[PDB]
């Protein structure tokens, strides 16, 4: 359960699993999550900008 | 001169003959749930989330539809009005896609916000849920309608507000379906207002798609420039 | 169970909105008539009827038969597709010369429908959805006919076969086939829904017109 | 007199355009139709 | 002797439909030799407040299956004309299992239900009558045809009625496969174009009917009857029966029996009687019956320990949790599954629902995947409770009665046969781990 460095995931296909929901963005309580998305040119939806300021960051 | 008072959970109220329920609630601040009913279109009464118990009464009423009466109390906040809303909310969300995270309609979702104020917060849903396919009706409103709850707002919008009779429901029961039938744009100088009147995201802009959350955005009221209309 | 049958038109070579269809001038006398029985604001009301000549006329109902009946009527052709997918009795696609439907509702279940759908299963050798190599029969299961006390019951091409055992269908379809026109009822000596043996009412002859008249009138 | 015989024998003759021939037989002896004052809804 | 106390045996002279299994010439002579079409002008010209009147002492009640006060319902339509025309719709749709009857009165005597449009239309002072005839009875429809064809020429109809000066049309609209339609307000739906949703009331076809116009539906049975009322009087027909239970009823006995037939007989007729008189019996002798469907589909299922006594009217059958409905009896005999018989009536209201509203469009084909999953027993005895709740839920939100006729079956099979489905469930558990 140990809560270290950050991480982006995929499927076992090598897909991203990040959908842009944002609930991540929204829930943040440091506010270190800036996301920002578009419909990729095979038309998934998937983000653009996924910063993490690990100096926000309370872990 | 011709009101008639009735009374909204033991407070008197003086209205116009053939005020509706869901008016004559209103009219002291209450509002009713509701998904087909909209006050600028035709009443439809399909939902069934406005019924409301009227006292000394044994059959809920559609506050959309119905008509008040001379001395009748309505019970907004009864059991048996909250037990309505919460078994009409359990069976519209019962085929339901768990489509949120990917939905634009995600934080600004009716279906959402009223499951969250008035029906309860499980399922008890065993079985498969139905999937329809796809329609295309123009570059401007994308179409999922496997999340559609079939409201019939935007049929009734394009026949009466643009004036286009070009949506309809084809088949009945479970396979009933919203569409045109054939490939056909649904092409309008009022078209992008399905995408506003319909309460889930199975009508929604496609400029706009996957690029923002409500939550975010802020907000800034000015004027269209883009005509003489204002 | 699912439906099998799609509420969604896609264009075809053999149905698409230039698929030549047009109505006979005894069809169009016969459609005028048809209009002339409501009141003159709402020749809406004639959708249903001018509709079904349309597919009596054609068999069944091209996109094209929907948008000339459209513009006969002077109404939105989303209104007449709205018709044709509602009600089951109209055909959107091609059907068998003889379109036989039998009801597995729970009366006519209760008396052995299924030897019935077996029967004629087995001497077709299609299901409850396909046709015929011949394109002559058609067969599909029906809910309630409205004729429960003959049972199990099956309707071809708008004709009632009653009282039937597997020998009975059997022989229908036969003759069918055959160019023969089946009698259309019961097969069990009953011609009617009157109780297979005794008449146990109705035997007394009926009475006149002033049986029981009442005075003062 | 007698109940021998079944008296509903005729619409064996029955071929697919009977009743709207009827109906079109009808046609003359009906009464002026209403009117609601238009064409149509749309009117 | 008066208040009759035991019911059900009633001879030929006091039926009304002589002409039910179609032994006598269907064309207008039968009719005027059985005393069809007799002394017409002078009822019509009683004017419309004696028909209403003679109707209301009948104390005659819907045949359509809710057994609504004829008379009430009849003179609803009795106000001053405000322009509109005024319209009288026949309901032949003949859409619940188990129900023969109109289809039969249609066929065999038409004449009586054109005599009864007459009579109807001028109670209720209608300009014409619309006959909605199911689709698929082609044959019943073209017969009426044939029957509206012989009025018109002998002037039974038409321009002058009779002689009693008064003007009247009858119209035969024939429907395409839709349950539904019978539903009076989806009937009028249907008859103007649309598919056949019912609209809401308020408000009621008395003020905004077809064409938006005031009509009154009024089943076939139900209309048929009104002529012979008027010539034998109100009274007459209110002797038969129990009170507020008059007169005499058509009745449909189909399934587990020897001999399947459609009679007439006096209303409150013991279905045990009905059943060994008319049905020959059960099949097997009365002890192999298991339950029994006393009025269609939409009525729920009691069991043999309650069809030993029980009487055939809306009210004792009321008292018996069942409903009396079309008066359509469907036997199950100890060898029919009792589970699969409730299956397939919910999938037959799956097929026929609308759609239109959420309750019944959505939980009745929910109701139908629980009851095809008891029926081979894959389920839990919770879920039991839970369709129990599900068909709470849909019953009294709809917008029109389908929902009830959805949910009244599986609440009658779940009081009445639980332990059959707790055991199925039971065996299937110990045969798949
Ligand atoms: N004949 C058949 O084959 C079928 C019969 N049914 C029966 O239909 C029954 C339910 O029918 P519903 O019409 O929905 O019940 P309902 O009680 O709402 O209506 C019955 C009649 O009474 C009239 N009525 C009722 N209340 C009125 C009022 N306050 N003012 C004026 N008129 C009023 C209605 O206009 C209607 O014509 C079911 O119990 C079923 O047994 C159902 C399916 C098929
Ligand atoms: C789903 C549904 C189907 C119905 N089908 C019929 C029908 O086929 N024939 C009929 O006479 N009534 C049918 N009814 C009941 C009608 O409401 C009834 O005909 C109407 O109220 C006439 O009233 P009456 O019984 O006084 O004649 C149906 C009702 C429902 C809810
Ligand atoms: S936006 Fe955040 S919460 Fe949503 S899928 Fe991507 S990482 Fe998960
Ligand atoms: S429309 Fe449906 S999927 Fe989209 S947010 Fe609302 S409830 Fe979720
Ligand atoms: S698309 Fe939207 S407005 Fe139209 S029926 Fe579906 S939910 Fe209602
Ligand atoms: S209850 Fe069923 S049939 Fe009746 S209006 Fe609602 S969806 Fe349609
Ligand atoms: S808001 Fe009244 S039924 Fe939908
Ligand atoms: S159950 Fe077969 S005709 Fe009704
Ligand atoms: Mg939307």
């Amino acid at each position: 359960r140990f809560r270290g460095e950050h991480a982006l995931r995929r499927y076992p296909s090598g897909e991203e699993r990040c959908i842009a929901c944002k609930l991540c963005e929204a829930v943040c309580p440091a506010q270190a999550i800036t996301i920002e998305a578009e419909p990729r040119a095979d038309g998934s939806r998937r983000t653009t900008r996924y910063d993490i300021d690990m100096t926000k960051c309370i872990y | 001169s011709n009101l008639i008072e009735v009374f909204v959970d033991g407070q008197s109220v003086m209205v116009e003959p053939g005020t509706t329920v869901l008016q004559a609630c209103e009219k002291v601040g209450m509002q009713i749930p509701r998904f087909c009913y909209h006050e600028r279109l035709s009443v439809a009464g399909n939902c069934r989330m406005c019924l409301v118990e009227i006292e000394k009464a044994p059959k809920v009423v559609a506050a959309c539809a119905m008509p008040v009466m001379k001395g009748w109390n309505i019970l907004t906040n009864s059991e048996k009005s909250k037990k309505a809303r919460e078994g009409v909310m359990e069976f519209l969300l019962a085929n339901h896609p768990l489509d949120c995270p990917i939905c634009d309609q995600g934080g600004e979702c009716d279906l959402q916000d009223q499951s969250m104020m008035f029906g309860s917060d499980r399922s008890r849903f065993l079985e498969g849920k139905r999937a329809v396919e796809d329609k295309n009706i123009g570059p401007l409103v994308k179409t999922i309608m496997t999340r559609c709850i079939q409201c019939t707002r935007c049929i009734r919008f394009a026949s009466e507000i643009a004036g286009v009779d070009d949506l309809g429901t084809t088949g009945r029961g479970n396979d009933m379906q919203v569409g045109t039938y054939i490939e056909k744009m649904f092409m309008s100088e009022l078209s992008g207002n399905i995408i506003d009147i319909c309460p889930v995201g199975a009508l929604t802009s496609k400029p706009y798609a996957f690029t923002a959350r409500p939550w975010e955005t802020r907000k800034t009221e000015s004027i269209d420039v883009m005509d003489a209309v204002g | 169970g699912a439906g099998g049958a799609l509420f969604v038109h896609r264009d075809t070579p053999e149905n698409n909105p230039d698929t030549p269809f047009d109505f006979t001038p005894e069809n169009y006398k016969r459609i005028e008539a048809i209009v002339k029985n409501y009141p003159e604001g709402h020749k809406a009301a004639a959708v249903l009827p001018v509709l079904d000549l349309a597919q009596r006329q054609n068999g069944w109902l091209p996109i094209s038969a929907m948008n000339k009946v459209a513009e006969i009527l002077q109404v939105p052709p989303m209104r007449v597709y709205e018709v044709a997918t509602f009600y089951t009795m109209y055909n959107r696609k091609p059907v068998g010369k003889y379109h036989i439907q039998v009801c597995t509702t729970t009366p006519c279940m209760l008396r052995n429908s299924d030897s019935i759908l077996e029967a004629i299963q087995k001497k077709l050798g299609i299901k409850v959805g396909e046709t015929t190599p011949d394109k002559l029969f058609t067969l599909i299961e029906v809910e309630c006919l409205g004729a429960c006390v003959n049972a199990p019951m099956v309707q071809i091409n708008d004709n009632y076969y009653e009282d039937l055992t597997p020998k009975d269908i059997e022989e229908i379809i036969d003759e069918l086939k055959a160019g023969k026109i089946p009698k259309p009822g019961p097969r069990s000596g009953r011609f009617s829904c009157e109780p297979a043996g005794g008449l146990t009412s109705l035997t007394e002859p009926p009475k006149g017109p002033g049986f029981g008249v009442q005075a003062g009138l | 007199f007698d109940n021998s015989t079944y008296r509903n024998l005729q619409h064996h003759e029955y071929s697919t355009y009977t009743f709207l021939d009827l109906n079109v037989e009808l046609s003359k002896f009906r009464m002026p139709q209403p009117s609601s004052g238009r064409q149509s809804p749309r009117h | 002797a008066p208040k009759k106390t035991s019911f059900g045996s009633l001879k030929d002279e006091d039926r009304i439909f002589t002409n039910l299994y179609g032994r006598h010439d269907w064309r207008l002579k039968g009719a005027q030799s059985r005393g069809d079409w007799y002394k017409t002008k002078e009822i019509l010209l009683k004017g419309p407040d004696w028909i209403l009147g003679e109707v209301k002492t009948s104390g005659l009640r819907g045949r359509g299956g809710a057994g609504f006060p004829t008379g009430l319902k009849w003179s609803f339509m009795n106000k001053p004309s405000d322009g509109r025309p005024k319209y009288l719709v026949v309901n032949a749709d003949e859409g619940e299992p188990g129900t023969c009857k109109d289809r039969e009165i249609i066929r065999h005597d038409p004449h009586k239900l054109v005599e009864g449009c007459l009579v109807g239309g001028r109670a209720m002072g209608a300009r014409a009558a619309y006959i909605y005839i199911r689709g698929e009875f082609y044959n019943e429809a073209s017969n009426l045809q044939v029957a509206i064809r012989e009025a018109y020429e002998a002037g039974l109809i038409g321009k002058n009625a009779c002689g009693s000066g008064y003007d009247f049309d009858v119209f035969v609209v024939r429907g395409a496969g839709a349950y539904i339609c019978g539903e009076e307000t989806a009937l009028i739906e249907s008859i103007e174009g649309k598919q056949g949703k019912p609209r809401l009331k308020p408000p009621f076809p008395a003020d905004v009917g077809v064409f938006g116009c005031p009509t009154t539906v009024a089943n076939v049975e139900t209309v048929a009857v009104s002529p012979t009322i008027c010539r034998r009087g109100g009274a007459w027909f209110a002797s038969f029966g129990r009170e507020r239970n008059s007169g005499t009823k058509l009745f449909n006995i189909s399934g587990h029996v020897n001999h399947p037939c459609t009679v007439e007989e006096e209303m409150s007729v013991p279905l045990k009687e009905l059943i060994e008189k008319h049905a020959g019996g059960v099949i097997g002798g009365w002890d192999n019956l298991l339950a029994v469907i006393p009025g269609g589909s939409s009525t729920p299922l009691i069991p043999k320990s309650v069809c030993e006594t029980v009487l055939m009217d809306f009210d004792a059958l009321v008292q018996a949790q069942t409903g009396l409905g079309t008066a359509a009896v469907i036997v199950m005999d100890r060898s029919t599954d009792i589970v699969k018989a409730i299956a397939r009536l919910i999938e037959f209201y799956k097929h026929e629902s609308c759609g239109q509203c959420t309750p019944c469009r959505e939980g009745v084909d929910w109701m139908n995947k629980v009851m095809a999953r008891f029926v081979k027993g894959d389920a839990r005895p919770a879920e039991i409770d839970s369709l129990w709740e599900i068909s709470k839920q849909i019953e009294g939100h709809t917008i029109c009665a389908l929902g009830d006729g959805a949910a009244w079956p599986v609440q009658g099979l779940i009081r009445h046969f639980r332990p059959e489905l707790e055991e199925r469930m039971q065996q299937f558990a110990l045969q798949h781990q």
